[PDB]
Order: structure tokens, then C-alpha cells, then sequence
């Protein structure tokens, strides 16, 4: 079963893909290759304005193809049956949906993970540090799994912070806490 | 018919079977109504049915019951004859 | 025995808004900026209790 | 004063800690907010949002969790953190509710703050099993003569009050509650009914009219007010009488009895059809769900009188109906009909003719019968069953000049037509329900004008007390009215008849 | 190990997904052991890539998404024999009793198919039943369905209790009381009361078992009783070749038990709410309620008026399998008649002269006329008078009214409340008894000797400590 | 978006791996979701319409649907059999 | 809408100054006096009356909504409460109008009664 259960919507089935490359096992670094795809992809963003637009049949499906021989071939034959099925399936708005989705899977199985610890405001770079240590630390990053930890900016997250990382937070904002303290005391 | 019946200031019920009984058109006015009312009728014409309406009511209660075949009192014969006329 | 009740109920909703007037004026404060490092120092000693 | 106190108890909650699941709503549509995350999440958990509204998560999907909200959606909007409490849903319970009008949740909408509960139960547990069942023997009194009687009732039983709408619908019931301050007063704890009103949908106004008669008839003491109201959400509406019933079992359980008014389930009907429409489950017949009648006998089993292994108590339920002009045919009426044992079907004709009470008692039938009727009442009262029936069906040879038997019946029958009257609010004592019983039945009101039926009633009883209050009590403690009782009362009925 | 995570908990529906390679077939029974209680999931679909959606007997309440099952791998199989008479067993196959754990032997699925058309009974034969009205006038046929018509407790108890003594006694047979839609305070009531009157003796033996569904138990679990029930009948029918006699309650909370589970599974419920799938029900069902060669399941099954709408799907396909129909009466109770069943109600499809008997066909036409003129004769012998009316009129009134009287038995269940000793009359002997009556040869006997009385010898007895 | 076997995640992966129907499946199916009365079936492309199948379960179904990537059969056997 | 303990019920009675509706229906101030009726059976000159007769005779303020009627009504409504005074368009009036017409989108409909209970 691939790391991580995205619940698959269209890119699932990518996905489900990213499985076969780990089956075929060269497909782990296909999906490095197939983030080099991605990059061809981000490359592309002119003619991927033209990509949104509708209607290439089986000549959509060629002008892909013409697409693909301007790429070196990252992904491999994974890659290559993957822009047929998105060409089959006629959609370029679930085309880089599908390169997120195997992005996480990819890095899931790399183990890689993504916190955020959204605040009012920014935090000191000695905070962020402190902060990944400290999950680190904990069982959250029992180690053996990385972290990109992102702390964002949202004031009306008002004052104190929220630390996210998995379905596991604190928050010790303030709006909260006055919540609690209000409400008792019209108790 | 309801969401029209709402938005209308009238509605003008025609009946099927007073059809058949010879009205031809034939208006039921048991449910034709008309809110905006005799501010738009003339007033000669306001004068002389004014109970025009009352005899009629009259007539469709008292030939409701007379419908039986028996000899009702006169005074609601009264109104039976005066209304079938 | 009611005045007494409703006497009370009037305390506590004096003292609601007071404490509102009190939550203005923290977050205006530097102790705004302050408070913000203690919160990092709190999840700093409970995440390590994990 | 308080005051200070209160921010010191509130300044002593400062500990916090990892949230072990955390949702953040995907989409928040039509009060089904589609939440993403909670993997772990247990089923029908309560679940608390940034806005700290309450819900409970009727789908566990795969992709989201589709959380049905319990309030409003104005403070509800994307992406809000929805922290899992990792605790179905579950209510205070204990001895604290006595007393006490709480909202649905739990809260004190009287304010008389936190509630003595020596458990949180949860709302839906299973019915108590054949075995821990045994038969009622327990009589309960509603202080209106002809519901006693005509219509016995004891405790453990379900029995509908249907009929038409506000016709002091909730005046009936309400009256029953009256009569029980007189058994609650009473030591023994069988007889200690710790009664729970469920207003469902009522509008506060109504229920505050509720109140104040219960602070004056002094029932706020045992009184238990759950509150959904007119405006509260219908989520909270279809559990409110699921949330009632377990405090009911906590009662129950502990060998105490109670009784708890559901009023009314039509309307709890109504917020379950609108719930499940909004769930986008499908209609089912008279555009009700079809899962509404499991729904409904859920319910209803709780309603039991435990076997003595597992103690005496019982939990008592009357629920009310609300007819839509009288159509029993109705799926909602026809379903609850079967499932409960007894009907009262008011009848909104009488109501209108100004019987207060009005109930046809051709249509009110109880199938838990005479062991839950007193023994002396049960004796008076063969005779005026019949009695009753023959001045019904001997009306219409009244509506013509005939025979002198057919008169005598109708005599005989108006006064005790007139005699079952009785101005709400009045309840009465099963000691004075029994000798007014025995003179009707003898017919010797029929002597005693119409216009004097009313004072013969009040005057015969303090005569009953100036001249023997000994034989009330006697009535009263023997239960069974003795060849002695019978003397010496159709002696004395005699005399304040005479006079 | 057949293992999987629970993938979906939608309602009662859950998805679970199963390790890859375990390929669970439709009509599984799966088991999640759930630390307070145990849950019974039933796998009623196969939603590929090794996922299924199943319906739950057992609530479904606290459960979290990923939660290991096991799958036994076909239905649940409930354990049978004579051992497991006199117990009262939840839909599982577990106690509920609280008698402990049912002695086992075997255990059997609780799915089972129709007997095939060579294993059919190619002739209907009759079940003999003690009560002489219901051995005229709607004499019970062995394997047959009797559609039980009247409301509740107008004596319906007491009717179902002589039933299980007659049983026992006709053949030697067995029964299972399965109540669908029971109402568990009505449930009590019926278990002390048969434990009294000795169809149950949890000391001695028990001829009755009992399977109680309540209610408050899932949809799918009021569904599945009644399977589970017959499965223990069949061991009794092919296995112990009895003829046994299988109650059921409410067939109107079978509909309605199948409707919620099918709209939930989405199959889109058919006209006045009812499921789609409803005849295939009633004919698995139906149909596996027959005479094998070896036994026969006779079934009476209790029919409760969904509205009083017979034009409604349900009650008419109740109506098509059903060989009779008892209806009982009330009004026919008040006239002290035990039996309660109304005679100009009481009807059965065999009455045939055929497959009666011709003199038993003769003997019921003769005795279903000579009762209709009475009672039409009743109407006007009262409004007009007695004597006001021919000697003949007031014959049949007369003649009648000792046919009526002689309906009256003080069967051997309600001895207790009757007073009077029980009389269970044979099939064979109603024909002989209703022969003499109908020959009036016995006109000249009190129409009070006829009262509360067994066969036409038994009621000359009667006359005679009349005048003694 | 709708089901196809591209939604389909284990017939998707055999196709992108390359792996295809090749041919086997235009005249052969295997089953997929099945229960409900109704199978729904991958390949049979050179199906006739109403033709007789016959399922590797002793069970025979009538093609009642012939859609894009699958055929919907419908069953003259029971579910139980059918997986 | 005000919670339970905001509450504070007991019932005046008003006095509509029409005798049928006083002796057999008396209404009462806090109350929630029900217009069921038919089409036009004079339906807003009842209401056109109750402003006539009580408005003028309380000393509080009405606010008198329309929730989806004609403009033809709403001219007459706005002349003729002109014409009672009750409207006066220099000076005062007891009454306010928010007057909403069914030729608006059904959604400005619902909330012109939210709008009119705001007031």
C-alpha cells in the first residue's frame, strides 16, 4: 500500500501508480524524475495556460506527446503511460493535481513531513529551531522522519501561537483562553 | 395556480358544470373575488347590485338545503324563487 | 431573596465588562510581543513532556 | 463578591496539552461541515470547533468526516480547527437535575450552575432485557378521577396522550406532575416519581409559563427540565429525548422511579425528517424517514419497571402526540401506537363543548389495566365504565320523545358527565377520587341538580372530614374498600345527600 | 486470519478493507471484536479492491476507522438441537436468556435456500389441530403459512399457548417462537406466562425456544431473526424429521426492518416506502417454510395492518404465500366463545372437498350456511320478533346458537382460566361431532350444555349433569 | 470524476505500468464490485448485446449494459456464488 | 432571539376597540395575534384598522412590515396612512414601514422580515 492514504480522488489512481514504482522499484526514483517532470511542467506554464484549454482529443493527445519530446523523459515509461491516461481522461486540471499528489507520496515514502506553527505574527529563527528540536524531541518527529516546519503569519490567528504537524496541535492563542475566561464569568 | 393566486388582486373561478347548466360562459363567484373592488365600479352601477350580492348569498345557502323536494318554508322560498330568477 | 439574586446577576455583568475593557488594553501592549515568547517557552516545556 | 471567587476558579484552569486529533473544515455547507482529518476519530464523538460549537459525527467517511453541527452556522466558516473531545456524546447525570431546568447540552438555563452528576452517561444505551423486566404493580395517580379510573395508570408503562393541538395539551400531563407532589412528599422512594418534562421544540415563553406553574404548585424540587426549544436546532430536537431518557435511567437504575413527558414527538418527528433530509437520506412514507419508527421504539424501551434483581424502580413515560385533526392514521400516531401499551385520545369536540378534561374514553384504552389501578378504585369503578358507555350510546335516543329507561340512563349518565369535569391545576387524592366515585355510582347525584352537582362535590368532602376524615384515611392506608368502609360510607353518603 | 481495517463507518454501513488477497464472498459474517460487547457486521456487497460495504446487527456507535475484523467467512451459524429448546437466543446465537451457554452440537448458516421442486410435497396434506374451529373452518395444512388476523392481546397469547400444547400433543412436535418487531416489556409478559403454562419448564422441558428481536435492535438484526429462527426449525424438519410449528410476530416489521436496510444499502425503495427487493424476501423465506418429505415447517406468522391498507404491496405479498388466515375477534370473545377466531372470518385456501374431505367439506359448507342465516336471521328475528318470525327462523336461530355454544372450548392453556378442564378435541372427531349437530339429532339438548364443551359424546355428558 | 477503470486504481496501475486488456479482456472479463444483483465487469469488448456469459462461478448473466471500459451483467445466479 | 432567562412573560391585554375580537379573542400586549385568513377578505384593512384604532391610542411605536404585497397596495397603504396622520411625513408618526414587494427576489423577501424585526 503506498505511504499514506491520500483517499485518491482522480490522482489516487497516480498514486496507486507511485505504488508500481515502488513494485517496479525504480519508480521511487521515477518519481524524482517525475518531479523533473514536474519542473518541464513548470517550464511549460505558457502552453500550460493553453493545457487548462479543453477539447485535444486523440490530436490533444499527439500535441502531449509533442510536449513529452521536448522533456528528456523524467518519469519514465510510468510518466509516459500516465500522460496517455491524463490525455484519455482529457484533463490538464487534475494534470499537476496528480504531480502534488505524487509529490506526497513521494515524500512520504522518503518520510519527509510538513509542520506549520501559524502565529499572529513571525517568529524568531532561534523559535523555529528550538520548535523542530523539540519535535524532534518528542515522539511527533520520532527521527527517522524529516520536517519542514513553517511557521505562518495570520494576525487574525490572534496573539499566542498554534503549532500544527499530523492531526495534532496546541494552541495557546489568546482568543481562545478569553473565550474560556468571558465565558465564566457570565456563568 | 397558487404562487399566481397569491400574486393576483383577483381571481375570476369559472365553473364547469354551471356550464353545463346553461351559464355559457359561466362564472362561479363563490371563489372570483376582486380586492380592489368598487372604487373601480361606477357608481349607478355600485347602487343597483348592491344586493344584487346579498340575494344571491342568500340563494346559494337556501338552495343548497332546498335541493331535497320538500315544502320549505316561505320565507326561504322566497329567497328560492327570487334567486332562480 | 429575589433582589439579592438580581443584584447579583448586575455584579457579574459589571465585572464582564470590565474584563472586556481589560482584554483591550493587553492587546495593544508590547506584552502582546512578550507574551508571544512565553508561549514558546510553555510549548517548549509541555512538548517536551512528550 | 462571587465575582471574585469565580475569576479565581477560572484562573485555576490554565493547564493544557497536545490535542490528540484535530480537524480543520474542508467545506461548511447547509450544517454539514465536511472536516478533514480526525483519523482516529470514534463514532458519533462529540466534537468541539473554534467557534466551540458541538456536534457529533453521524458519517465517518473515508475522505471527511461529515460532522452535523448542533448550533449555528454564522460563527461557523472554512478551514476552523474542530479539536475531538474523543467523547461520545454523553450528558451529566445524578440526584443534581432535581430541580433544575437545563437546555439539551446540559448547561442550567435557570443558572443555578454546575449540576450535581455523578456520571456522565452516554445519551443512547440499550433497552434492559426481558429478564431485567418484571411486572407493574405499582399504581401512579394523576389526580383526575376519570384518568385513574377509566384509564388506569402505574409505573414502568407507556401510554400516549393524542390529541389535538395545544388543547392545554401539556395542561393534562401537567396535572399529573401536580398530584405527584403529594406521592414525592412521601417517604417511600417508589413513590418518589422524580419527574422530567422534555420540552421538544416548545418556545421559551411557553416553557416559562411551565415554570412558573411548577415554582408555584412548588414542583420545582423534583423537577426535571430538559429544554429544546422552538428555536434550538433540530440536531439537538431528535436527540433531546435520547439525552432525557438516560438521565431517566440513571433513576431508574437505582431502583427510584420517575416519569418523563415527551411532548411532543411529533415535532421531535419533524427535526429528525428535516436532519435526515439535510443528510440528504432519503423520504420515506408521509415524507417521514422509515428508520423514524426504530427511532421511536428505541425510545419507548426505556420505559420499563426493572425486575427486583435489578432493583424495583422503573422509569414511567407518557408521551404526547399532537394530532393533525384528529388523523391517528398518521404514520407517526399509527407506529408510536403499537409500540406503547394505552392510548388517551383527547377529544377536541368535548374540548370545544368545554369539558376540560376532554377525552373520550371510547377512544382512550389502557392495557396495563387494573394492577396498576388501586383495589377500592377498581371496585367503584366497573360500574362507571359502563354507566358512561350507555349514557354515549343512549345520546342519540335523546336527540326524540322515548321510553322512560332510556331517560333514567341519561340522568344517570349527566351527572357523572358533569362529576369527571375538573378546572386544570386541580389534582385530587386517591381517597377523595373514590367516595365522589361511589355516589355517582349509586346515582345518588341524580337526585342533586346539575347547578349544585359542583358544590355537592367540595361540600360532601370537608363533610367527609368534619364527620369522619378517620374513614378518608382508613380509605386510604387499607387500600380496599372493606365491607365496613362500604357500610359506613353509603351510610354517610346518604346523610350529605340528604342535606 | 481473514483481517481487514475498517475503512468507512457511514451510517451502519461499513466499508472494510481487507488485506490484499482476501476476497470475502456476499453473505459473509463478519466479527469485530469490540472490547464492550462483540459486533456483527454482514457482508451484503462486495465494492471491490478488496473493500465490501456490509450492514451491522449491533450498533455501530464509538467505532473508529481502521479497526481490525476478522471474517468468518459465510453467515453467522447458530448452534441447533434439542438442547438449545427452552432458551431464549438473541439473532447472534448467544443467550440472552442469562441461562449461560446454550449446549451446541452443531451449528448451522443462517441463509439457507428453498427445498427444490423434487424435495416439494407434490400433495398438500393437513396438519390435525386440537381446536375443533380451527379443524373446520380453517383446518391448519402441514407446511402451510396461517396469516394471523385480529389485534393484540384480543386473546392472542392464549390462542398462540393451546397452540404449542396442540403441537406437541398432534405430533410430537416442537416449536420456535420468533417475535419480529417485540416489544421487550411484552416480551416478559409472554416468557413468564409460558413458563407457567409449562410450554416453557426451564426445570422441566420445553417444546417452545424462543427467539426474541426487540425493537430497540437494529434494522438489520430485525431483518436477520427470522433467518436464524428458521434455520433451527429446518434442523428439527429434515434432521429430526419433526413437524414443527414456527411462530412468528409482526411481518409488517419485516417489511419495514427490510425497507430501511435496502435504502440504506441505496437501492432505491419501491412504492409506499417499501424496499425493492421485498418479494425475494418473503419467497426465501416463504418457501423454505414447506413440507419436506422428512418434517415439515408449518409457520402461523402474525400479520399487523400497516394502516389498515390491504391494498398495500406488503400485506398483499404476505397474502399470496399464506395458506390460511385465522381472524380472530373480539366481539366473538364476548360472547364467551374460546376460541375467539370468527367463524365467517375464519377461511383457509384448503377447505376443498378434496383435500379436507368430502364430508368435512359438506359439513362446513352446511355449518358456514346454517351460521350466516343466523346471524342475518338474528337481525331481523330481533327487529321484527322471535315468534314474529317463522318457526323455521327461529329453528335455524336455535340450531345455530348450539353450533355456536359448541364452539365454545375450555381448552387445556386456559383451563386456569376458564375454570373448567382442558378439551382437546382431534380433527377427525369435529368432523363426527358436527355431523350430529347438522342432523339435529340433538335439538332437544340445551343450547347451555352446548357451552363449554369438547366433542358431541363429551356434550351429551353435559346435558345430562344439567337435569342431574 | 466517473468511474472508468482510471478511476479504477488497480486497473489504472496495470496500464500505467504498460500492462494492458491486451486483447485477453476484450472477450474475457474479470469481476470487480459485484453485489446488488448486478456485476460489473472489465474487458468482454467483443461482447454481443444480450449474449450469455458465463461466469467462473457456475452462474451465467445476460451483458445488460455495454459502457464505455466495462459491461454491466446482470446475474441469473445469486450473489453469494458471484465474487 | 433572547434566551430562556431573558425571558419575561405575563400578558397585557390590549384593547382592539372592535367588540367581536375583544369579548371572544381578547389580544393582549407581548402577544402573538394570528390573521389567519382568506385572500383579501379584508385582510389588510383589519390590520389598516388595528393601526387606526391602537396605534394612536398606545403611546409605543409599531413597526408595520410587508412581506411580499403589491404596489398597488403599498400606494394605497402609504396615501391612506398619510391620510390617518398616523404617517405624517413632517412630524412623527407611531408606525414605521419597511415595505417589501414580491417582484424582489425571493431572498430579499425572507430577510425583509429579519430587517423589520431588527427595528
Amino acid at each position: 500500500p503506498p505511504p499514506v492514504r491520500l483517499f485518491g480522488v482522480e490522482g489516487t489512481y497516480a498514486t496507486a501508480l507511485y505504488q508500481a514504482a515502488a513494485k517496479n522499484s525504480s519508480i521511487d526514483a521515477a518519481f524524482q524524475s517525475l518531479q523533473k517532470v514536474e519542473s518541464t511542467v513548470k517550464k511549460n506554464p505558457k502552453l500550460g495556460h493553453l493545457l487548462l484549454n479543453p477539447a485535444l482529443s486523440l490530436k490533444d493527445r499527439n500535441s502531449v506527446i509533442d510536449a513529452i519530446v521536448e522533456t528528456h523523459k523524467n518519469l519514465d515509461g510510468y510518466v509516459v503511460n500516465l500522460l496517455k491516461v491524463l490525455s484519455e481522461n482529457n484533463r490538464l486540471g487534475c494534470f499537476e493535481k496528480i504531480a502534488s499528489d505524487f509529490g506526497v507520496l513521494n515524500d512520504a515514502h522518503n518520510g519527509l513531513l510538513k509542520g506549520t506553527v501559524t502565529s499572529a505574527e513571525p517568529l524568531d529563527p532561534k523559535s523555529f529551531k528550538r520548535i523542530e528540536k523539540a519535535l524532534s524531541a518528542s515522539k511527533l518527529v520520532g527521527q527517522g522522519k524529516s520536517l519542514k516546519l513553517e511557521n505562518v503569519v495570520k494576525p487574525e490567528i490572534k496573539g499566542g501561537l498554534i503549532v500544527e504537524l499530523g492531526d495534532k496541535t496546541v494552541d495557546l492563542s489568546i482568543s481562545t483562553k478569553i473565550q474560556k475566561l468571558n465565558k465564566v464569568l457570565e456563568d | 395556480p397558487t404562487n399566481v393566486i397569491s400574486i393576483t388582486d383577483g381571481q375570476i373561478f369559472l365553473e364547469a358544470e354551471l356550464f353545463y347548466k346553461g351559464i355559457r360562459p359561466a362564472i362561479n363567484v363563490g371563489l372570483s373575488v376582486s380586492r380592489v373592488g368598487s372604487a373601480a365600479q361606477v357608481k349607478a352601477l355600485k347602487q343597483v347590485a348592491g344586493s344584487l350580492k346579498l340575494f344571491l348569498a342568500q340563494y346559494r345557502e337556501v338552495a343548497a338545503f332546498a335541493q331535497f323536494g320538500s315544502d320549505l318554508d316561505a320565507s326561504t322560498k322566497q329567497t328560492l324563487v327570487r334567486g332562480e330568477r | 431573596v429575589r433582589y439579592e439574586a438580581s443584584l447579583r446577576q448586575l455584579e457579574q455583568r459589571q465585572l464582564a465588562k470590565s474584563v472586556i475593557s481589560r482584554v483591550q488594553s493587553e492587546l495593544g501592549n508590547p506584552k502582546f510581543q512578550e507574551k508571544v515568547l512565553q508561549q514558546s517557552i510553555s510549548e517548549i516545556e509541555q512538548l517536551l513532556s512528550k | 463578591e462571587v465575582s471574585s471567587i469565580l475569576e479565581e476558579r477560572i484562573k485555576g484552569v490554565s493547564d493544557e496539552a497536545n490535542l490528540n486529533e484535530t480537524g480543520r473544515v474542508l467545506a461548511v455547507g447547509d450544517g454539514i461541515a465536511r472536516v478533514f482529518g480526525l483519523n482516529n476519530i470514534q463514532a458519533e464523538e462529540l466534537v468541539e470547533f473554534s467557534s466551540g460549537v458541538k456536534g457529533m459525527a453521524l458519517n465517518l467517511e473515508p475522505g471527511q468526516v461529515g460532522i452535523v453541527l448542533f448550533g449555528s452556522d454564522r460563527l461557523v466558516k472554512e478551514g476552523e480547527l474542530v479539536k475531538r473531545t474523543g467523547n461520545i456524546v454523553d450528558v451529566p447525570v445524578g440526584p443534581g437535575l432535581l430541580g433544575r431546568v437545563v437546555d439539551a447540552l446540559g448547561n442550567p438555563i435557570d443558572g443555578k450552575g454546575p449540576i450535581d452528576a455523578a456520571g456522565r452517561s452516554r445519551a443512547q444505551v440499550k433497552a434492559p432485557g426481558i429478564l431485567p423486566r418484571r411486572s407493574v404493580h405499582e399504581p401512579v395517580q394523576t389526580g383526575l378521577k376519570a384518568v385513574d379510573a377509566l384509564v388506569p395508570i402505574g409505573r414502568g408503562q407507556r401510554e400516549l396522550i393524542i390529541g389535538d393541538r395545544q388543547t392545554g395539551k401539556t395542561a393534562v400531563a401537567l396535572d399529573t406532575i401536580l398530584n405527584q407532589k403529594r406521592w414525592n412528599n412521601g417517604s417511600d422512594e417508589s413513590k418518589k416519581l422524580y419527574c422530567v418534562y422534555v420540552a421538544v421544540g416548545q418556545k421559551r415563553s411557553t416553557v416559562a409559563q411551565l415554570v412558573q406553574t411548577l415554582e408555584q404548585h412548588d414542583a420545582m424540587k423534583y423537577s426535571i427540565i430538559v429544554a429544546a426549544t422552538a428555536s434550538e436546532a433540530a440536531p439537538l430536537q431528535y436527540l433531546a429525548p435520547f439525552t432525557a431518557a438516560s438521565i431517566g435511567e440513571w433513576f431508574r437504575d437505582n431502583g427510584k422511579h420517575a416519569l418523563i413527558v415527551y411532548d411532543d414527538l411529533s415535532k421531535q418527528a419533524v427535526a429528525y425528517r428535516q436532519l435526515s433530509l439535510l443528510l440528504r437520506r432519503p423520504p420515506g412514507r408521509e415524507a417521514y424517514p422509515g428508520d423514524v419508527f426504530y427511532l421511536h421504539s428505541r425510545l419507548l424501551e426505556r420505559a420499563a419497571k426493572l425486575s427486583e434483581k435489578e432493583g424495583s424502580g422503573s422509569l414511567t413515560a407518557l408521551p404526547v402526540i399532537e394530532t393533525q385533526g384528529g388523523d391517528v392514521s398518521a404514520y407517526i400516531p399509527t407506529n408510536v401506537i403499537s409500540i406503547t401499551d394505552g392510548q388517551i385520545f383527547l377529544e377536541a369536540e368535548l374540548f370545544y363543548k368545554g369539558i376540560r378534561p376532554a377525552i373520550n374514553v371510547g377512544l382512550s384504552v389502557s392495557r396495563v389495566g387494573s394492577a396498576a389501578q388501586v383495589k377500592a378504585l377498581k371496585q367503584v369503578a366497573g360500574s362507571l365504565k359502563l354507566f358512561l358507555a350507555q349514557y354515549r350510546e343512549v345520546a342519540a335516543f335523546a336527540q326524540s320523545d322515548l321510553d322512560a329507561s332510556t331517560k333514567q340512563t341519561l340522568v344517570r349518565g349527566e351527572r357523572l358527565t358533569q362529576l369527571l369535569k375538573q378546572n386544570q391545576y386541580s389534582p385530587l387524592a386517591t381517597e377523595e377520587q373514590v367516595p365522589l366515585i361511589y355516589a355517582g355510582v349509586n346515582g345518588h347525584l341524580d337526585g342533586i341538580e346539575l347547578s349544585r352537582i359542583g358544590e355537592f362535590e367540595s361540600s360532601f368532602l370537608s363533610y367527609l372530614k368534619s364527620n369522619h376524615n378517620e374513614l378518608l384515611t382508613e380509605i386510604r392506608e387499607k387500600g380496599e374498600l372493606s365491607k365496613e368502609l362500604l357500610a359506613s360510607l353509603k351510610s354517610a353518603t346518604e346523610s350529605f345527600v340528604a342535606t | 486470519p481473514i483481517t481487514g481495517k475498517v475503512t468507512a463507518v457511514i451510517g451502519a454501513i461499513v466499508d472494510v478493507h481487507f488485506e490484499q488477497s482476501e476476497l470475502p464472498a456476499i453473505l459473509n459474517a463478519l466479527e469485530i471484536k469490540t472490547p464492550q460487547g462483540k459486533l456483527v457486521l454482514e457482508v451484503a456487497q462486495h465494492l471491490g479492491e478488496n473493500t465490501v460495504r456490509t450492514i451491522a446487527m449491533d450498533g455501530t456507535e464509538g467505532l473508529v476507522r481502521g479497526e481490525k475484523v476478522l471474517d468468518t467467512g459465510g453467515p453467522i451459524s447458530v448452534p441447533v438441537g434439542r438442547e438449545t429448546l427452552g432458551r431464549i437466543i438473541n439473532v447472534i446465537g448467544e443467550p440472552i436468556d442469562e441461562r449461560g451457554p446454550i449446549k451446541s452440537k452443531l451449528r448451522k448458516p443462517i441463509h439457507a435456500d428453498p427445498p427444490s421442486f423434487a424435495e416439494q410435497s407434490t400433495s398438500a396434506e393437513i396438519l390435525e389441530t386440537g381446536i375443533k374451529v380451527v379443524d373446520l373452518l380453517a383446518p391448519y395444512a402441514r407446511g402451510g403459512k396461517i396469516g394471523l388476523f385480529g389485534g393484540a392481546g384480543v386473546g392472542k397469547t392464549v390462542f398462540i399457548q393451546e397452540l404449542i400444547n396442540n403441537i406437541a400433543k398432534a405430533h410430537g412436535g416442537f416449536s420456535v417462537f420468533t417475535g419480529v418487531g417485540e416489544r421487550t416489556r411484552e416480551g416478559n409478559d409472554l416468557y413468564r406466562e409460558m413458563k407457567e403454562t409449562g410450554v416453557i419448564n426451564l426445570e422441566g422441558e420445553s417444546k417452545v425456544a424462543l427467539v426474541f428481536g426487540q425493537m430497540n435492535e437494529p434494522p438489520g438484526a430485525r431483518a436477520r431473526v427470522a433467518l436464524t429462527g428458521l434455520t433451527i426449525a429446518e434442523y428439527f424438519r429434515d434432521e429430526e424429521g419433526q413437524d414443527v410449528l414456527l411462530f412468528i410476530d409482526n411481518i409488517f416489521r419485516f417489511t419495514q426492518a427490510g425497507s430501511e436496510v435496502s435504502a440504506l444499502l441505496g437501492r432505491i425503495p419501491s412504492a409506499v416506502g417499501y424496499q425493492p427487493t421485498l418479494a425475494t424476501d418473503m419467497g426465501l423465506l416463504q418457501e423454505r417454510i414447506t413440507t419436506t418429505k422428512k418434517g415439515s415447517v408449518t409457520s402461523v406468522q402474525a400479520v399487523y395492518v400497516p394502516a389498515d391498507d390491504l391494498t398495500d404491496p406488503a400485506p398483499a405479498t404476505t397474502f399470496a404465500h399464506l395458506d390460511a388466515t385465522t381472524v380472530l375477534s373480539r366481539g366473538i370473545s364476548e360472547l364467551g366463545i374460546y376460541p375467539a377466531v370468527d367463524p365467517l372470518d375464519s377461511k383457509s385456501r384448503l377447505l376443498d372437498a378434496a383435500v379436507v374431505g368430502q364430508e368435512h367439506y359438506d359439513v362446513a359448507s352446511k355449518v358456514q350456511e346454517t351460521l350466516q342465516t343466523y346471524k342475518s336471521l338474528q337481525d331481523i328475528i330481533a327487529i321484527l320478533g322471535m315468534d314474529e318470525l317463522s318457526e323455521q327462523d327461529k329453528l335455524t336461530v336455535e340450531r345455530a346458537r348450539k353450533i355456536q355454544r359448541f364452539l365454545s372450548q375450555p381448552f387445556a392453556v386456559a383451563e386456569v382460566f376458564t375454570g373448567i378442564p382442558g378439551k382437546l378435541v382431534r380433527l377427525k372427531d369435529t368432523v363426527a361431532s358436527f355431523k350430529a349437530v347438522l342432523e339435529g339429532k340433538y335439538d332437544n339438548i340445551p343450547e347451555h350444555a352446548f357451552y363449554m364443551v369438547g366433542g358431541i359424546e363429551d356434550v351429551v355428558a353435559k346435558a345430562e349433569k344439567l337435569a342431574a | 470524476t466517473k468511474a472508468q477503470p482510471t478511476e479504477v486504481s488497480s486497473i489504472l496501475e496495470e496500464r500505467i505500468k504498460g500492462v494492458s486488456d491486451e486483447a485477453n479482456l476484450n472477450e474475457t472479463g474479470r469481476v470487480l464490485a459485484v453485489g446488488d444483483g448486478i456485476a460489473r465487469v472489465f474487458g468482454l469488448n467483443n461482447i454481443q448485446a444480450e449474449e450469455l456469459v458465463e461466469f467462473s462461478s457456475g452462474v451465467k448473466g445476460m451483458a445488460l449494459n455495454l459502457e464505455p471500459g466495462q459491461v454491466g451483467i446482470v446475474l441469473f445466479g445469486s450473489d453469494r456464488l458471484v465474487k
